[PDB]
RNA sequence: GGUGAACAGCCUCUGGCCAAUGGAACAAUGUAGGCAAGGGAAGUCGGCAAAACGGAUCCGUAACUUCGGGAAAAGGAUUGGCUCUGAGGACUGACAGUCGACUC
RNA sequence: CCCGUCGCUCCUACCGAUUGAAUGGUCCGGUGAAGUGUUCGGAUCGCGGCGACGGACGUCGCG
RNA sequence: CCGGCAUCGCGCUCCUAGCCCGGCAUCGUUACUUUGAAGAAAUUAGAGUGCUCAAAGCAAGCCAUCGCUCUGGAUACAUUAGCAUGGGAUAACAUCAUAGGA
RNA sequence: UACCUGGUUGAUCCUGCCAGUAGUCAUAUGCUUGUCUCAAAGAUUAAGCCAUGCAUGUGCAAGUAUGAACCAAUUUGAACUGUGAAACUGCGAAUGGCUCAUUAAAUCAGUUAUAGUUUGUUUGAUGGUACGUGCUACUCGGAUAACCGUAGUAAUUCUAGAGCUAAUACGUGCAACAAACCCCGACUUCUGGGAGGGGCGCAUUUAUUAGAUAAAUCCGAUGAUUCAUGAUAACUCGACGGAUCGCACGGCCUUCGUGCCGGCGACGCAUCAUUCAAAUUUCUGCCCUAUCAACUUUCGAUGGUAGGAUAGGGGCCUACCAUGGUGGUGACGGGUGACGGAGAAUUAGGGUUCGAUUCCGGAGAGGGAGCCUGAGAAACGGCUAC
């Protein structure tokens, strides 16, 4: 089946190369699993070399999602998928990649801020004296939603992961997104 | 291959061994172990070869499975035990011990010792660092992993080993000064003292050892194996003081030995 | 800004620079701090590698790269790559029934990190790395022009 | 006006006509136009007549040659509708705004 | 001493209409077994809830 | 044959550092030679050893050829490429005249 | 032993070849042949084709024995006892043996690298939490061989149905602290707090943070790491964290109760290290040929970025982008009666020629291809298709 050997390759050279040799299984590939973004959830193991195990994310609807800044991370679900630096094609189809752009819940993370008398405000007042919140990241909460960055192998490991955007990175995709 | 290998012809055995190219297809494939397989010697050659307590391959085998040997504190039943440098061999049946020691020829030779050598025996440290949790520990070159070391003991360190207590007991550090006997290359065996150490970023490190007698040679810090602080050893040298020599001296002992018979 | 010029947006992994509390007084890599790093045996990473704002996952000084291997000195033969020469070594070989040499020659790719600046027939000095493309298994570290 | 490369063919608007003796029926033989299982030039002086091919995009193209050709040689693949994506511009005050008919 | 045409005999190779012949390989195009992964599918098979009903059922539990 | 040095021998803080002192590392690159490392064995050369000799083999030999003694199983060559050490004759490539030199 | 002799002439001195003269771990052939030691042998043409037979199975005191036997044989309460065949289970069969067809920087050799990976086994170390509202463990599931018996098919370790019965096979399910810190947080007083009680093994994925200098209390490693490793916030429909098996008895009661103990071991799960290994990987090196001067690039050719896949690096593959990569120092292409080396013959030196073959590396099993199991195979004394 599918092969990463260089064999059919030709050399730097241009040349052409002979086949010495048949397709070993140390060298095999597999086809890829297109992630999804639906609620029908779906991950499926992979036996591998060692007898090891990896995880095929066929559909998925949730994930783990960071908020450096504040360094909160809460569960939330996948919304769906707006930008893919690979391939306009993935957006179209709402597939699960490392590096694409989603927009998620904001619920969980609207709800640590609302969060964090006597004991409990003297610390509050404590807390809210640093308080910045980017109008940027502050009007996605308006709109019930936060850009974030898949940063898992969902074909890889059976998991959606990510961070919200927040600086530069934010901006950026916002000025591609418009 | 599609896997592992599981014989060895007897042509391709390590030199040191002495096996006769004749005395049969295959030698004995050194198992898995705590020794590295090009630098051990096994339980078959020692008994039947050295020893002559056996003379097949099956009578080694039977006196296994009396149980009359044990290496380095433990009772090994493996035919092919990779047995190493500084292990200890007893037989507490004949009542002997052995350390194992190279030849200035570069040759393993079973080093009979008292019970008292037989408590302990030497190991350098691969590496120190932590672990689960943070807990130290520390790498030999015999496989063995010790947790909690003395702070003091860093890489290419040599540590006193009680077997019956298990733990480092002393250590020396690994420096200019020290005795040591060299494990690998052609000044295998050769004994000396650390004169100089000489880096090279991105490389192996050079020792410069020499012989109590004048001469000086060279090996890499890998097969350097300090057994004493200063000029004097912790262990017994073998029949040979650790010298080594041209070979008209060894002529000349003969002869020497030749006039007086 | 100017590195940033993809379909993606480009940073260095674990390098956080939206931080709540940060502080150029830490080592590189923390408080926003860019990553930069000695490569050893002996090179000087250059100052426009350190203070510099280029995103390049493979250079010496601040990509994921580790120096390894063997060291070799050659020519730069063509800078017509993105981030990528050719440098041509020559050497002698020995004809052993003539008693005599012959000047032979090997190309071999190298990845050359932005810091750096070649032009035709400049002194490079590469070093080993993983493999880093087809061809690619070097990293420039030094240029004498 | 539409289709389209197109003053091609085909349909339409302005303008012009339905002027070509009518009715009934639907035999042979004609004349003009089609289609035919299996076979495929056996027909015939002779492939006469007919059939097959045909536009455009991508690929590929031998002998021979006066080196200009042969060449659209030969030989292949594709082609609707619908829903999208990218590229290629103008003006106005590496930007912002507005506009924009067309091609791939 | 000696050269070459010509006549006769043999040997080897050359050009040569014959869209000559055979064999093996390769480029492209067409068809495409079997496996592998994916999508529906669901024969039947496991607490055989419940209704607390009279080994029988359907509401069924998810696997 | 050679260290170790003075002549009109560019430094050393950092390691080796003598009873104020030898013997210091980066601010041009190499070939060439010197020594070493690390180099599979079998084969080649070569030591020992009276398999009766030899081709071989890696043995065996003395003891009271008597409850064991003594053991051996050396060593070398290995073109080129790579690593390290000193030499710096010879021979390469690069380069002090915008002084942007020390 | 660094060596020559015959042949052009009427004779001479040369050039120059022909011929002789020696060997081959170099093959066949012919004639001949008494003894001892030694040992090559269907490689060359046909990697052409195969009748038959064998070459891979396996059992311990230590997973499972009334399924039918054997030897003790029972005092007829308990034993299937002691030995066992079959059979389920676990492991192995990926090594070795054979050959050299394809293969010309390719395999391969010396030399590198992995900080870019997997690794059954060995050896060493290591292991709490399953839920209980962590205020100390929370209960035991049917069904399948050997066997009994009904059968089909010409058919063979082809095959169906019913009746039993085992588990270290299969599936569940009890779990060991201060919780060590961390977040809430009734009230208390005002907090820099005390806080009542709710949330935390190990793995997995992601994110944040720590992992320290330089001379007038900083503390692991490398030539070099955002390294080792720690803290925190969560995430998983968790692979895991013992319902297993031997002999040996031998301290003492708490109800004197196989009574509380507590030993040495056999097997097993999980992390790190080690070992046996591979997989890629750096530099240099290979025969003849120019009547083979350009080759590669649409559809991967050379690089870039993001992904996907892999055990992992990488155009390995995908989308987008750029226009590169090799070449008289011979690219590309052709030939090889071409696997590479260690080596072999011959040797004054320098050389010339050989290397299928017993050691090492590679590759293949009639030709291609695709796979399952497994730590390890693209396995052929495994399967699937042509
Ligand atoms: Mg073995
Ligand atoms: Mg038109
Ligand atoms: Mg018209
Ligand atoms: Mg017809
Ligand atoms: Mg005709
Ligand atoms: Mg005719
Ligand atoms: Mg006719
Ligand atoms: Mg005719
Ligand atoms: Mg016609
Ligand atoms: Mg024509
Ligand atoms: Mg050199
Ligand atoms: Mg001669
Ligand atoms: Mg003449
Ligand atoms: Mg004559
Ligand atoms: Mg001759
Ligand atoms: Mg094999
Ligand atoms: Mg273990
Ligand atoms: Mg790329
Ligand atoms: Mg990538
Ligand atoms: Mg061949
Ligand atoms: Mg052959
Ligand atoms: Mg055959
Ligand atoms: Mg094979
Ligand atoms: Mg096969
Ligand atoms: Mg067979």
């Amino acid at each position: 089946g599918i092969s990463r050997d260089s064999m059919h390759k030709r050399r730097a050279t241009g040349g052409k190369q002979k086949a010495w040799r048949k397709k070993r299984k140390y060298e095999l590939g597999r086809q890829p699993a297109n992630t999804k973004l639906s609620s029908n959830k779906t991950v499926r193991r992979v036996r591998v070399r060692g007898g090891n195990v990896k995880w095929r994310a066929l559909r998925l609807d949730t994930g783990n999602f960071s908020w450096g800044s504040e360094a909160v991370t809460r569960k939330t679900r996948l919304l769906d998928v707006v930008y893919n630096s690979s391939n306009n094609e993935l957006v179209r189809t709402q597939t699960l990649v490392k590096n694409a752009i989603v927009q998620v819940d904001a619920a969980p993370f609207k709800q640590w801020y609302l969060t964090h008398s006597n004991n409990v405000q003297r610390k509050l007042e404590k807390r809210q004296q640093g308080r910045t919140l980017d109008s940027h990241i502050e009007e996605q909460f308006s709109g019930g939603r936060l850009l974030a960055c898949i940063s898992s192998r969902p074909g890889q490991c059976g998991r959606a992961d990510g961070y919200i955007l927040e600086g530069k990175e934010l901006e950026f995709y916002m000025r591609k997104l418009q | 291959a599609r896997g592992l290998k599981k014989h060895l012809k007897r042509l391709n055995a390590p030199s040191h061994w002495m096996l006769d190219k004749l005395g049969g297809a295959f030698a004995p494939k050194p198992s898995s172990g705590p020794h590295k397989a090009r630098e051990c010697l096994p339980l078959i050659l020692i008994l039947r070869n050295r020893l002559k307590y056996a003379l097949t391959y099956r009578e080694v085998q039977s006196i296994l499975m009396q149980r009359h040997i044990m290496v380095d504190g433990k009772v090994r039943t493996d035919k092919t035990y990779p047995a190493g440098f500084m292990d200890i061999i007893s037989i507490p049946k004949t009542g002997e011990n052995y350390r194992l020691l190279y030849d200035t020829k570069g040759r393993f030779r079973l080093h009979s010792v008292r019970d008292e050598d037989a408590k302990f025996k030497l190991c350098k440290v691969r590496s120190v660092q932590f672990g689960q949790k943070g807990i130290p520990y520390l790498n030999t070159y015999d496989g063995r992993t010790i947790r909690y070391p003395d702070p003091l003991i860093k890489a290419n360190d040599t540590i006193k080993l009680d077997l019956e207590t298990n733990k480092i007991v002393d250590f020396i550090k690994f420096d200019v000064g020290n005795v040591v006997m060299v494990t690998g290359g052609r000044n295998t065996g050769r004994v000396g003292v650390i004169k100089n150490r000489e880096k090279h970023k991105g490389t192996f490190e050079t020792i410069h050892v020499e012989d109590a007698q004048g001469h000086q040679f060279a090996t890499r810090l890998g097969n350097v194996f300090t057994i004493g602080k200063g000029t004097k050893p912790w262990v017994s040298l073998p029949k040979g003081k650790g010298i080594k020599l041209t070979i008209i001296e060894e002529q000349r002992k003969r002869d020497a030995a030749a006039q007086a018979a | 800004m100017a590195e940033q010029t993809e379909k993606s947006f480009l940073k260095q992994p674990k390098v956080f620079l939206s931080t709540k509390k940060a502080d150029k007084a830490k080592r590189p890599g923390k408080a926003g701090n860019r990553f930069w790093k000695s490569v050893g045996l002996g090179f000087k990473t250059p100052r426009e590698a350190i203070d510099g704002t280029y995103i390049d996952k493979k250079c010496p000084f601040t990509g994921t790269v580790a120096i390894r291997g063997r060291i070799i000195a050659g020519t730069c033969h063509s800078a017509k790559m993105n981030r990528t020469i050719i440098v041509r070594r020559n050497y002698l070989h020995f004809v052993k029934k003539y008693q005599r040499y012959e000047k032979r020659h090997s190309n071999i790719p190298a990845h050359i990190s932005p810091c750096f600046r070649v032009k035709e027939g400049d002194h490079v000095i590469i070093g080993q790395c993983r493999p880093l493309s087809k061809t690619v298994r070097f990293n420039v570290l030094k240029v004498v022009p």
